[PDB]
């Protein structure tokens, strides 16, 4: 084999060597921002085709950002449905209230950590 | 071998510990643990919260709440007064084991470094700490721990005593009410000097 | 025949009363509320059950009051006189189920009072002090000091007490506090020579009269406030 | 019966540990110490800087560095992930001693206890402390140690983690540039519940 | 199996160590506590003031005051230059036993991880902590704790040292001339590498 393949999210341990004889086995590692859960496996060997056993990045998912729970007299909704960071969420107020705050939260990766960029706002009655 | 180790067991199924008299059903799950090292005894203790009432707290400025801990002559639990409603046993596992208690008395604080009823040697009577609560925003709260060691005897029963109290007073509260999940404070550890056995 | 709950229990008094102290500990007993009546004693329709209808301000919950003893504790949630001076509450007592019914029932009102504990370390508000002392004069006000303290007006925690850190080893000023405003009055109470030109600047902490609390005790740093003074070049002559 | 310790031995000769990953192979001494304490583990850690770079961090104001150790299902501590590149053994003198590591497993974090991808126990898998830098003029600077347990794995090998992260954030660096010579942590000791051996 | 413990005995009848330099005849009560867990020592430290003099302490503002352990190439104290004046001995019940000590070299701070006259590793020679001091109004005010180890020997005897400097710097003194009882303080625990047996 003369390429361990490069993914998404997770990267090959060590550096990367030119050609690796039949048998040879890469381990990966679940990249910075990226958790792994079981059962699928994050290495693979370099078989008799000189082509690497098949390997995918499913078994790492994205981090995500706190839960928040709907603000007095508000709601709280995923704007794309999930927590994973690069992702946003959305704040509505209820008929009879108005936003004081933020509208929107955005989740981002700093370093290892998720979080919300500021906190979550309130509705405050008309 | 196991016998060193008298524990409450590593978080038990359902809430076994009352810290709040103001709610039943118990509202808390207390983690205690205690090791016998020499003539000492290192106490690793910590509270998870599980009733709405005590997960409430960390939406407050100031708190302050105490776990009490009544053992009798023979170093077994007083469940009727002691916060912790649950006997405390040796290690078997991550679980507690069932049957008569080894030594109990080795674990309970020494009368004679911690005495009762001598005001002279009152201050003996004090450890203080400090644990900390991590929040929703990853930025930990320090809370204060004071414990005392059998310094007052409730009734003819109580033969050692333990009060663990947590409290915090600062301007702003560790949460707010659309992020607080849940009450559990970082483990904290202390020692005492131990009863003959 | 079977006694039934054809009556209520009757307060012993409309305006019930009593006080805490401020940072109490959880479960002390604030105060106890007494209801009796007339029927036969330890029975369903006779067991008194009192519930708090109300809080006044509701919030944050600092007070329980047991449905079987009619006790009112503090709770986890620990008291802050300075949020909060006083508390009402609306409480009733009833028997039977001991549940909230339709038929309302006789209520009482309970008034609660915070007990000022000093927990507060008094600032001084100005930033910059300077005194113009007139030459050779005795029982002078050289200045002022503005102190500020959250603690209830009036009481020992509020006043300010103050001290002299350093640069009056001569004996020149004397500071009074003014209990109307809670203030430093300096004075000056001996004779200074401009021609000596006596430095006069000194340093003074600031203390509550009663002791500090044993919460914000062991965390109190006294910073040193200085205090600048200037002496006036009498014209005597030449 | 030294079986009741696994560390990195006392002071060993050549560095051990590399952490800045802004640097390459190994850049400081970790003395690492954990001891089986019945129904716990005491973790007792410090670093000792070697490389130029390394030790140079006593002149920034804000730091921080993290030292991850990853341990397999057996307990044995995985090099290549891990920024500690020697494996722990049992005490032998003031050295490591040579062979394989009897029950392992049971110094490692234990699992219940701290669990792996569970969010709404995360505040469990997190403990707060701090240690100290003895400055040029002899003062103490003092410096947050934060400590995560096997809260989340890497890879399918990774089974137990302990990941120690030292920092400070102050308006001024503990050392200037003529004064830096070499950077020391005080220990820190901590304790946490131990997987069943 | 009360071998792993060396101790001053719980609450000695009389005063047992020399600390205030400007008095003789021993002034204070000085309880230590050295308990072998695996390969460290967890040393267990407090005093309990006697003579008027340090009891007078409290009444002051800023306090300093150091005790100095100096052990010998078998681990036995020095009791003419420490100022603890009693042999330390192993556990017997809440008092010290009698006999020739077994293996006192075990519970001495390790050479090789802190050793003698290196400026290069002085660093390495201290650790840090802090207890507490409960006043009269039950006020618990911190006290910062110094250990140093083994770093400097005066003489050819010693071959191992502890010197424990408690020192406190506050606002308004912990006491009063009417109310200053007893300087206790408020039990420190630490740990070191322990010299091979």
């Amino acid at each position: 084999c003369e390429e361990p393949p490069t993914f998404e999210a997770m990267e090959l341990i060590g550096k990367p060597k030119p050609y690796y004889e039949i048998g040879e086995r890469v381990d990966y590692k679940c990249k910075k921002g990226y958790f792994y859960i079981p059962p699928l496996a994050t290495h693979t060997i370099c078989d008799r085709n000189h082509t690497w056993l098949p390997v995918s990045d499913d078994a790492c998912y994205r981090e995500t950002c706190p839960y928040i729970r709907d603000p007095l007299n508000g709601q709280a909704v995923p704007a794309n449905g999930t927590y994973e960071f690069g992702y946003q969420m959305h704040f509505i107020c209820n008929e009879g209230y108005y936003l004081i705050g933020e509208e929107i939260l955005y989740c981002e990766l700093k370093g290892s950590v998720a979080i919300w960029s500021g906190k979550p706002p309130i509705c405050e009655k008309v | 071998d196991n016998i060193n180790t008298l524990w409450t067991g590593v978080n038990p199924t359902e809430a076994n510990c009352q810290i709040m008299n103001s709610s039943e059903s118990n509202d808390c799950k207390l983690i205690l643990t205690l090791v016998k090292t020499g003539a000492l005894v290192t106490a690793f203790v910590y509270v998870i919260g599980v009733s709405n009432n005590f997960n409430m707290l960390t939406t407050h400025r100031n708190i302050n709440f105490t776990a009490e801990l009544f053992f009798d002559s023979t170093g077994n639990l007083l469940t009727r007064l002691s916060s912790l409603k649950t006997p405390l046993n040796h290690k078997s596992g991550q679980n507690m084991a069932t049957g008569a208690i080894t030594n109990a008395k080795g674990f309970m604080p020494s009368t004679t470094a911690y005495p009762f009823n001598d005001n002279s040697r009152e201050k003996e009577n004090y450890i203080y700490g400090t644990c900390y609560y991590t929040a929703s925003d990853r930025t930990a709260f320090p809370i204060d721990i004071s414990v005392m060691l059998n310094r007052r005897a409730i009734n003819d029963e109580t033969s050692y005593c333990i009060r663990i109290t947590w409290s915090w007073n600062t301007g702003d509260a560790p949460e707010v009410q659309t992020s607080a999940t849940t009450l559990v404070t970082s483990p904290f550890t202390f020692y005492y000097i131990r009863e003959d056995d | 025949v079977l006694d039934i709950n054809d009556n209520e229990p009757v307060f012993t008094q409309d305006v019930f009363v009593g006080s805490v102290e401020e940072l109490s500990a959880a479960h002390t007993l604030v105060m106890k509320i007494n209801a009796t009546d007339a029927d036969e004693p330890n029975t369903l329709n006779s067991k008194i059950s009192y519930r708090i209808v109300s809080l006044e301000p509701a919030y944050p919950p600092v007070f329980y009051l047991n449905k079987d003893t009619g006790e009112i504790y503090t709770t986890s949630v620990t008291l802050d006189r300075e949020e909060h001076s006083s508390y009402t509450l609306t409480v009733e007592a009833r028997d039977g189920n001991g549940e909230v019914t339709d038929k309302p029932v006789k209520q009482a009102q309970v008034q609660i009072r915070i007990l000022d504990v000093n927990d507060n370390i008094p600032v001084v508000e100005n930033k910059v002090l300077e005194g113009m002392v007139e030459e050779n004069q005795v029982n002078v006000e050289v200045t002022r000091i503005k102190v500020f303290d959250a603690d209830e007006i009036g009481s020992d925690n509020w006043l300010a007490n103050f001290t002299f850190a350093s640069g009056n080893e001569g004996g020149y000023f004397h500071i009074e506090t003014d209990a109307q405003t809670n203030e430093g009055i300096v004075t000056l109470i001996k004779e200074v020579d401009y021609e000596e030109m006596k430095n006069l600047d000194f340093s003074v902490i600031v203390a509550n009269k009663a002791a500090f609390h044993k919460s914000i005790r062991s965390k109190y740093k006294p910073t040193p406030i200085p205090i600048k003074v200037k002496v006036k070049n009498v014209k005597e002559g030449i």
